């Protein structure tokens, strides 16, 4: 995505949007820092080569605008109900506040854009979709205290988003609706920490910067397109397969320490049931991650024989094996690690 | 294009020639060398297209030299055969199980109805999708014009050519219809092609003329192939390269004279299709802006990858294309524990290389 | 007033856009809040600060004054549709033009 | 003795653990302690609009 | 040289430019000579304007004449 | 009262903007609406500055690129109904003579004109549009209209690069 | 109550001004004019509450700046499937 120095221009803007968004006192400048956001993650999103870039770039802007006006109206209603920006009994500006941030996040009662857009993006869009710009409304999310809307949220994104991956073959709507399932654990992350939250969101990204990575060098936007692929050693295509096992939470590998923590918080925070709501619900989530893992796991293929050699970038393939190594050696660093207390 | 006998001299450039061979060129890259800074006129891809008795070689070698312009021979799978050090993989024929075997285009002029064959115009196609993208970095890195004896985009004439002959299934000509459309509209399309006319006869001619022991004695080149692709040249390829690229037809049934297709070269005024924006002729190099340039720079001396991952498509419908599982194991073993790829190039201690405990430069566009 | 998550340089410029303490009817009001969540924080001066909040809310948001003011004027039209107050006496004594 | 020490030292960790788990119960109930559960609201942003529009009284003129 | 072809071709824009420099450096001058003297303390106050002796903004009035 | 009679012709704009569907017919009824927008939000106001501000950017400055827009989209012309016109005048009608029959001082914003506050208002008296504007130049919110100016420059770079040119 | 009696016309033109942004028997063109509706609607409604303090009114050409650089990249986002979608997805009913 570095074609030109104008997109590094609104990737800085974007970041600085962003953060404008999350360290705004007020529930105005936070709108302001929205727009900003909105106006530099509206050139990304759009291409020349690609003709379904233009009309996701539409889909972006009508769902965003959309939930930046009701964001708006709420929160000017809540001002004229009380005038300072916090509410002493939660009511219902508080519940459109919250739902006009779940359709910009993308919680499974709107989360209906997310993969319909996601169908037809590079893999680097993508990466700023599913990471940089869920830190703008869930930044905000973390301000309001009614329960309900959080839990009717999480229930619905860990059945909807690993029920609604099984079908899709794409790897970008595949990869969209594992991250509206992990987009759930970060939401009920959210009602009991704002520091476990940032555990999961860090090291979730983290994940989805590997595994899109792999997605983004080598070009594959298909489950058949992962049988077609050419390593030169098949071990290594095994080894470099085993995020997919990390991302799903597996206990050797690192992805299985935030979800571990969020299950040590919220059991201490004595609340069960919607926890074994989730994880009855994850293993679907590793179903569909499984079935990706059918390309690699096995040790031989019936390959297409045309193509002998691997082609991959150097800088950024060269970034790719050092986050490959912490995301399945990364759990003996939980010795140095302190974030957690 | 002017070419050496009316300047007097040869061409000087407009600027330093990038080392694109040795240096990248990302963004920050982009940044400070401009690459609009050194084109001229002599900054266009020519393809000497023609059949297969013609001479192009020898008249793209003289017309480079008298263009002032880098020749680009011909692909042969030569190229993946024998590695960077020299050695040649056909010897390892007794070792490959037979359908993984090698199949060069002698083997194609003895055997045109073996099974790799289907394989074997893939692997051609991919050898010219890989000199284009080096000839296109010489162009926009350099600012010099490259020749090419062949294009890619008139591989798909040779691939109808053995499927009316009977060479290639319906499922090899949906496998490789399926790679042009999804690689074909990623490279630039050439500025001038020309034609060298034979006829069919005057080919098997030259053919026999040529006395090379693998077209002799060879049932390809009946009077129907050579027909075939003609033919095929002129009323598919040709009539496909008109709306962008010149075409230039030159009788080619004699010796050929090389000072007339220079002036006939010289006499074409190229400013009059940059008048208008939307013409169809030279589309694909029209960039109003800088960025653009740099843009169309960076595709192919860094994405150069992306362009070769492009070759990803799954079709296991086909039984000749599909390599088996034991058979794809033991081309493994055979193939990657050979001393010249048993690692990267540049990186074999047991072909004659030292210093490897301090070396970490792994290289520019290579072939792992 | 939100409490921001980060305290980064850019908190700095959005902080001061809208404030009840450029001159107003009554920021000295809001100043008195605004110091009583120094003391607690902005959680528990939800519970301790309570008498504080609503002086504050009621002086900007008047929101029982106009409740008070529409519950004078309909009990007037109620007393005008029930027949006890009729004719030229339906209204009172007008202010002077500038008493207020 | 050995396994006696262990003892004694995964219980005595036991009962901080329970300790400070029934500390940061209370401080979560009621928000009091600065380190954890407690979200600070600062006017400083107040006091600041407040000292700026109190000096342009003094510019306040002709 | 550079300067003569800005004069050739776009000679508005110059005189514009020697315009926006001269007014930039009396912009800088007006700035320093209102901070030279006490120009935060105006002559001129706007609405009924009182102190008291205690306050200490009642020492820094001006006593001077009018212009 | 006339504050009533704005209500009467937004909620008239608004229930035919409904109604429509020619999009020119559309960026009419929403230019027309901008007008009585403007004057409504300066029925509340101090002075008439945001109203002008709301108007040169808006009506005279954003929205002739919708009308551009919308006039090269649709050839063909309005088709105009004597129905909707009749409906919009009984109701518009209705609405100015519920307006009537209605208390306008329980009915009129709560929101201070300059002319609404004390006598003793010392701020009151100093100058048209002068401490309302003045936190856009003045410590430490400047920094937001630069931030502004910033952004616009940004935003023709980001729409130079989405239209392709 | 106050809500009723004050500011409850901006909220019920907004939510017309929402129903007409969402419906399916409009086209992309009436989208985006009803998004700029519902950017009067929301002019309106903080004009009001910026009024209730009285010097905080400069913050209503900030929201301007936003929204109307909001309605340009709708619009320039809308024209860019010209060369692409042609002329025709103007009248889009569905996306
Ligand atoms: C006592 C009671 C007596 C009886 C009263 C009966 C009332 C009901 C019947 C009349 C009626 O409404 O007919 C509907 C009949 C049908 O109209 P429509 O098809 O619904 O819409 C009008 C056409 O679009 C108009 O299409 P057009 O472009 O051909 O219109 C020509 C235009 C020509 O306009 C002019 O000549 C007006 C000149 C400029 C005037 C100022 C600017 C406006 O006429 C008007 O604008 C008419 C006003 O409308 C009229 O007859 C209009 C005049 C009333
Ligand atoms: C009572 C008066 C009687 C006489 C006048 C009667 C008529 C009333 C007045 C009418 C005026 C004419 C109106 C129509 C004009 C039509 C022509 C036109 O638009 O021309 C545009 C032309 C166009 O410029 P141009 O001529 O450079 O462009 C054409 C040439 N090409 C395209 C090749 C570049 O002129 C201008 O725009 C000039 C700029 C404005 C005027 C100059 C202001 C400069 C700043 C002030 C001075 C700066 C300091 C100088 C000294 C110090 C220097 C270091
Ligand atoms: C008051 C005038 C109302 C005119 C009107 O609404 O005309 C209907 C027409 C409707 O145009 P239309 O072609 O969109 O009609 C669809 C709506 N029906 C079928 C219900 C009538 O609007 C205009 O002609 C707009 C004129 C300019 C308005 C400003
Ligand atoms: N199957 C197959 N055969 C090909 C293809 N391209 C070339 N050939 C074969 C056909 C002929 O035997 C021969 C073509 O000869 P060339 O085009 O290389 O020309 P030649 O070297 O004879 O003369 P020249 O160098 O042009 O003077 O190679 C291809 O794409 N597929």
């Amino acid at each position: 995505m570095f074609n030109n120095s104008s997109k590094i221009l609104f990737i800085t803007i974007m970041i600085i949007g962003t953060l404008i968004t999350v360290t705004s006192n007020s529930w105005l400048g936070a709108w302001m820092g929205l727009e900003i956001n909105l106006l530099s993650f509206i050139p990304l999103l759009s291409d020349n080569n690609n003709l379904m870039s233009t009309e996701a770039s539409l889909k972006y802007f009508l769902t965003q605008v959309l939930a930046s006006t009701v964001l708006l109206f709420s929160s000017i209603l809540l001002m004229l109900k009380n005038n300072m920006n916090n509410e002493i009994n939660e009511s219902f500006t508080s519940m459109i506040i919250m739902s006009a941030l779940l359709l910009k996040s993308g919680a499974a009662p709107f989360h209906f854009w997310f993969p319909n857009m996601m169908e037809g993006l590079t893999w680097m869009n993508a990466l700023m979709l599913m990471t940089w710009q869920k830190i703008a409304p869930l930044m905000l999310i973390s301000y309001l205290n009614i329960k309900y809307l959080l839990l009717i949220s999480v229930i619905l994104s860990v059945i909807i988003g690993a029920i609604g991956g099984l079908n899709q073959t794409s790897l970008r709507k595949l990869m969209a609706f594992s991250s509206i399932n992990h987009l759930g654990w970060m939401l009920s992350s959210l009602m009991i920490s704002e520091s476990i939250w940032l555990i999961y969101f860090f090291f979730y990204s983290f994940l989805s910067f590997v595994l899109t990575f792999m997605f983004n060098i080598f070009k594959l936007f298909h489950l058949n397109q992962l049988f077609s692929w050419f390593v030169n050693s098949k071990i290594l295509k095994f080894t470099l397969f085993m995020n997919f096992l990390s991302l799903g939470g597996l206990p050797p590998f690192l992805g299985f320490l935030p979800k571990w923590l969020v299950i040590q918080q919220l059991t201490l925070c004595n609340q069960y049931f919607m926890l074994t709501l989730m994880m009855m619900s994850t293993l679907i989530t590793l179903f569909f991650y499984l079935r990706i893992c059918y390309s690699a796991f096995m040790m031989n293929y019936f390959e297409n024989n045309w193509i002998m050699k691997m082609n991959m970038n150097s800088i950024n393939y060269n970034m790719y094996m050092i986050m490959t190594f912490f995301s399945i050696f990364g759990l003996f660093l939980i010795s140095l690690f302190y974030f957690m207390f | 294009i002017s070419g050496k006998t009316m300047r007097g001299g040869p061409r000087v450039p407009k600027a330093a020639p990038y080392p694109y061979k040795t240096k990248k060129y990302s963004v920050f890259n982009a940044i400070f060398d401009k690459t609009s800074k050194r084109f001229d006129e002599n900054s266009k891809v020519i393809c000497v297209e023609g059949p297969i008795a013609a001479g192009k070689s020898k008249f793209a070698k003289e017309l480079a030299e008298e263009l002032d312009m880098e020749y680009y021979p011909a692909v042969d799978l030569d190229l993946i055969y024998i590695n960077s050090y020299g050695y040649d993989m056909r010897k390892l024929d007794p070792q490959l199980p037979p359908s993984c075997r090698s199949y060069d285009v002698r083997n194609f002029c003895l055997d045109p109805s073996h099974d790799l064959a289907a394989q074997f115009q893939i692997r051609m196609y991919m050898l010219r999708y890989s000199q284009y993208i080096d000839a296109l970095q010489h162009v926009l890195s350099t600012g010099q014009g490259v020749v090419l004896e062949r294009s890619p985009y008139s591989d798909f004439v040779f691939m109808e050519a053995m499927f009316r002959q009977g060479y290639l299934s319906r499922g090899a000509r949906s496998v490789y219809n399926e790679l042009r459309q999804n690689t074909i509209g990623e490279l630039l399309k050439p500025h001038l092609v020309i034609y060298l006319d034979l006829p069919v006869d005057a080919v098997k001619k030259q053919i026999k003329a040529r006395n090379v022991d693998y077209e002799v004695q060879s049932k390809v080149f009946s009077d129907a192939y050579l027909s075939d692709l003609e033919q095929l040249y002129k009323q598919q390829y040709l009539k496909d390269i008109s709306t962008h690229a010149e075409l230039l037809i030159y009788d080619w049934t004699a010796g050929g004279e090389t000072e007339v297709v220079v002036e006939d070269i010289e006499r074409i005024d190229f400013n009059q299709f940059e008048a208008d924006i939307h013409n169809k002729k030279m589309l694909d190099w029209r960039f109003p802006l800088e960025a653009e340039w740099c843009e169309a720079r960076i595709k192919y001396c860094h994405e150069k990858p992306d362009l070769m991952n492009y070759f990803n498509v799954p079709r296991f419908d086909v039984p000749e294309l599909v390599r088996s599982a034991d058979d794809g194991k033991v081309w493994r073993d055979v193939w990657f524990n050979a001393p010249g790829m048993k690692y990267r190039p540049g990186y074999n201690a047991d072909m004659g290389d030292e210093g490897l405990l301090t070396k970490t430069k792994i290289g520019i566009n290579q072939g792992i | 007033s939100l409490t921001p998550f980060l305290r980064l340089p850019l908190t700095d410029l959005t902080g001061c856009l809208i404030n009840h303490q450029t001159y107003d009817k009554c920021g000295k009001f809001e100043m008195k809040m605004m110091e009583c969540f120094e003391a607690y924080g902005l959680e528990r001066g939800k519970r301790e600060c309570a008498d504080l909040i609503s002086d504050f809310q009621e002086c900007v948001g008047m929101q029982k004054q106009l409740m008070r003011f529409h519950a004078m004027r309909n009990e007037r039209y109620k007393q005008w549709l029930k027949g006890e107050r009729k004719g030229q006496e339906f209204f009172a004594d007008p202010p002077r033009v500038d008493a207020y | 003795e050995k396994s006696l020490h262990y003892l004694y030292e995964e219980n005595e960790k036991a009962q901080i653990r329970l300790l400070e788990d029934e500390v940061r119960r209370k401080m979560s109930e009621r928000n009091d302690y600065q380190a954890y559960y407690y979200r600070p609201s600062v006017a400083k942003y107040h006091r600041i609009s407040k000292e700026a529009a109190d000096e342009l009284e003094a510019l306040r003129g002709d | 040289s550079l300067l003569k072809r800005a004069w050739n071709e776009i000679p508005d824009i110059v005189g514009g430019s020697a315009l926006a420099l001269a007014g930039i450096v009396m912009a800088t001058i007006g700035v320093a000579n209102y901070y030279a003297k006490d120009g935060d303390n105006r002559r001129y106050k706007l609405g009924y304007v009182v102190y008291r002796h205690d306050d200490p903004r009642a020492l820094k009035v001006r006593n001077d004449e009018d212009d | 009262m006339i504050q009533l009679m704005l209500y009467s012709l937004i909620i008239t704009t608004s229930i035919i903007f409904l109604n429509m569907i020619h999009p020119l017919a559309l960026g009419l009824t929403l230019l027309i609406q901008t007008i009585f927008v403007c004057l409504l939000t300066g029925l509340m106001t101090k002075s008439f500055w945001y109203s002008y501000i709301l108007f040169l950017i808006f009506l005279g400055g954003m929205l002739v690129l919708f009308i551009y827009v919308t006039s090269l989209a649709s050839n063909e012309m309005f088709n105009l109904s004597m129905k909707l016109t009749l409906f919009s005048s009984l109701i518009l009608i209705f609405m100015l003579i519920l307006s009537f029959i209605m208390d306008k001082t329980s009915s009129s914003l709560f929101l201070m004109n300059n002319d609404m506050q004390s006598i003793i208002n010392m701020n009151s008296y100093f100058m048209e549009n002068s401490l309302s504007l003045n936190k856009l130049y003045n410590f430490p919110t400047n920094f937001i209209t630069i931030l502004l100016m910033n952004y616009l420059l940004i935003t023709l770079i980001v729409i130079v690069k989405i239209t392709k040119l | 109550m106050i809500m009723i009696l004050y500011w409850s016309l901006p909220m019920i033109l907004f939510i017309l001004g929402l129903f007409c942004f969402v419906s399916n028997r409009k086209h992309l063109l009436s989208m985006l004019l009803s998004l700029e509706f519902i950017v009067l609607m929301l002019f309106f409604m903080l004009f009001i509450y910026l009024n209730m303090l009285n010097y905080e009114s400069y913050f209503s050409m900030m929201f301007l700046t936003f929204s109307v650089c909001e309605g340009a990249l709708g619009l320039s986002i809308l024209v860019s499937m010209i060369r692409t979608h042609g002329n025709d997805y103007f009248q889009s009913f569905s996306i």
